[PDB]
């Protein structure tokens, strides 16, 4: 037993499922409009947007 | 055809102090990471390589910047950033608010730089959301390259010392300007040094005989406004290796050595993707150029 | 029989170039209708549908390459090819009327003469096209001295990707492609891309990552390697794949062929020929898009990569050491 003592310190990590409430009418939303934009326009394939 | 756009979601409110430095630049240059629409603002920054707690190379960022895509803003609202993107080849309107200012006209040519001058001013912190984000610099390509050529003479007089006036001052017709080096880290700005040894000794080797003897016919009596380097006196070197006979066939294998050679030191002094502007309006401060492919 | 001929009149009308924008000013502001193209964001809406966007499909944008015609010898050009191969354009001086000299990388494999260990795949390969080596040296009889004073780099041109052949017994057609996309004969609506040995080509960007940017753009390098193997002058061509820019590149080549610079240059302390000191060269093949995943193949055997939406953009050889 050398002169000193000591302490550990560890961490833990649970996977848990939980339980979400959430009261009336809390939030407004507001909803837009969708859009198309097209980009990166290739020989093989044309990519879009929304 | 082809669109481009980059809004930048970002997740806090911005104060009214840090937008008021960003609604002064709309117009500016910054590089970023990814080809997206949506982007977090980590990547927007070019202090992704260049913080403040790590020793900034600015060869290592100067080397950084060529990967990059770069990107022009368009509006700064007060949450997410809106940016405008550039591709090789498109006609595009830039606009320089930079802050160590220079002046371009029509048919003038560009580079983008990491900011070498001062970092405080052209880097502006976001407390917000803790990252700060660090403007590049963008240069006419004759101080695009005097600027590059100070930092490498830097580099090889900071070893030897193992004083300031002349090795961190870039020269310009009518201007003097100070280097930021307080905190550079050479090993990135050394190994374009280390192939610095290779290219010159190499051409050491070749020199052409008769044109040495130029020089010991020119120097001596015929004083020039451009060979006022040599201050009237010949080296003791070009003496030594002027005893032998000249003869054209033996410089003809030479020079195009020497021209070959110098086709390789286009790949070392570098700099980032050019700017060639066509056009350019002077009081609207605005312009018109194509981004060139690296 | 003119209703064959009614389909011309659909085919070359329907493609052309698109036609200058000349309206004049007494029509009035008819001119911004006639704007489509440049409109890139088109409205969507809850249930949208090929009907509500046959309009914004139809603005497309104008892409057509530019091939080359070249006629070439059956005994170089070696009679079966994967379709995709790289070319070279080898030029000494116009002695006939019209022939030209072509070679595969695996063909200036076999001018090169270099050991089996460099390349221990496609050996094997480029042997049973062609002869001991041999068959190819008649047509260039200074190879000897082509490599001493260091011309050979300056002598060839890169082309691309092939296209068509149409083999005879003593003349082969090559069809081949710049500029770009080359458009596939013989599967309609395809694009023919460039396809490598896996032998030859050796990548760059490649890390544990133990981060490096993303872009749109990485960019093919050729090189070619003057050296001496059983005292006797050789060449050696590898491939790169990297978008680190040009600045980056030249001094990672310098790390890839460090051997071969430290070999060479033990024998120049007794003799200092200034022709020698010459070394290698590296051309620009031209882009490739961003994230393409390069497929494996099997030929015979032989693996060969692939690479999607090539385009190609030659540009000069320098010389770099």
């Amino acid at each position: 037993h050398p002169g000193f003592a000591m302490t550990v310190v560890r961490t833990d990590e649970v996977l848990a499922e939980h339980i979400l409430y959430c009261s009336r009418a809390s939030t407004s939303m507001f909803v837009g409009l969708p859009s198309v934009v097209r980009r990166e326009v290739r020989s093989d394939a044309v990519t879009f947007e929304i | 055809a082809l669109d481009k756009s980059i809004v930048v979601n970002l997740t806090s409110r911005l104060f009214a102090d840090e937008l008021a430095a960003l609604q002064s630049k709309i117009g500016s240059v910054l590089p970023l990471g990814d080809c997206h629409r949506l982007q977090n603002i980590q990547a927007l920054g070019l202090g992704c390589v260049c913080s403040r707690e790590t020793s900034p190379d600015y060869i290592q960022i100067m080397q950084y910047l060529s990967k990059c895509t770069l990107a022009v803003l368009e509006e700064v609202r007060p949450d997410s950033l809106r940016l405008t993107r550039m591709d090789p080849s498109d006609n595009l309107q830039i606009k320089n608010v930079y802050a160590p200012f220079f002046q371009w006209d029509s048919n003038t040519q560009l580079a983008v730089l990491p900011p070498l001058f001062s970092r405080k001013d052209s880097t502006i912190v976001l407390e917000s959301n803790g990252f700060d984000i660090v403007f590049p610099m963008v240069v006419p390509q004759q101080l695009g390259h005097a600027i590059l050529q100070q930092l490498l003479v830097y580099h090889i007089y900071s070893k030897i010392s193992a004083l300031d006036l002349y090795t961190t001052n870039v020269s310009f017709m009518g201007r003097t300007y100070r280097l930021d080096v307080d905190n550079t880290d050479p090993r990135t700005a050394l190994r374009v040094l280390d192939d610095l040894s290779m290219y010159l000794c190499i051409l050491s080797a070749l020199v052409p005989r008769g044109c040495l003897r130029l020089l010991t016919a020119l120097v001596r009596h015929d004083r020039h406004p451009l060979t006022e380097v040599f201050e009237g006196v010949v080296p003791d070197e070009v003496t030594r290796i002027d005893l032998d006979q000249l003869s054209v066939p033996d410089d003809i294998t030479r020079m195009r050595v020497m021209f070959s050679y110098l086709q390789s030191l286009s790949s070392i002094f570098n700099l980032g993707p050019r700017l060639h502007v066509y056009a350019y309006s002077a009081e609207t401060l605005a312009a018109s150029c194509w981004y060139s492919p690296r | 029989q003119a209703e064959n001929a009614a389909r011309l009149g659909r085919q070359v009308l329907g493609l052309l170039p698109p036609p200058t924008h000349r309206v004049s000013l007494t029509r009035g502001p008819e001119f911004a209708r006639g704007v489509r193209d440049l409109l890139s964001k088109y409205a969507a809406s809850t249930r949208p549908t090929v009907g509500s966007l046959h309009e914004a499909l139809r603005q497309a944008p104008f892409r057509q390459p530019t091939y080359g015609d070249f006629l070439v010898y059956s005994q170089t050009f070696s009679p079966q090819e994967p379709l995709g191969t790289f070319l070279f354009s080898f030029k000494q001086e116009d002695n006939g009327s019209s022939m030209d000299m072509l070679l595969t990388p695996t063909s200036l494999f076999m001018l090169s003469g270099m050991e089996a260990a460099k390349a221990p795949q496609t050996h094997k390969v480029a042997g049973v096209w062609y002869g001991s080596g041999s068959g190819l040296a008649d047509f260039i009889p200074n190879l000897s001295e082509l490599m001493d004073t260091g011309e050979f780099h300056t002598l060839l041109t890169p082309v691309g990707p092939m296209v068509q052949s149409v083999h005879s017994t003593f003349v082969t057609k090559v069809t081949s492609a710049m500029k770009g996309v080359g458009l596939a004969r013989d599967e309609p609506r395809a694009h023919v891309g460039l396809t490598l040995p896996c032998d030859m080509l050796v990548d760059l960007d490649e890390s544990c990552p133990m981060r490096e940017p993303a872009g749109l753009n990485v960019t093919i390098y050729a090189s070619l390697v003057y050296l001496r193997v059983n005292q006797r002058p050789s060449m050696a061509l590898t491939f790169f794949q990297s978008g680190k820019g040009f600045a980056e590149v030249v001094a990672m080549i310098k790390d890839h062929f460090t051997d071969v610079i430290r070999t060479k240059y033990i024998q120049l302390r007794h003799e200092l020929y200034i022709n020698r000191l010459v070394f290698g060269a590296v051309c620009t093949l031209g882009t490739v898009p961003f994230d393409s995943h390069p497929v494996h193949q099997s030929l015979n055997s032989l693996p060969v990569l692939v690479f999607a939406n090539f385009e190609a953009a030659c540009g000069p050889w320098t010389v770099f050491l």
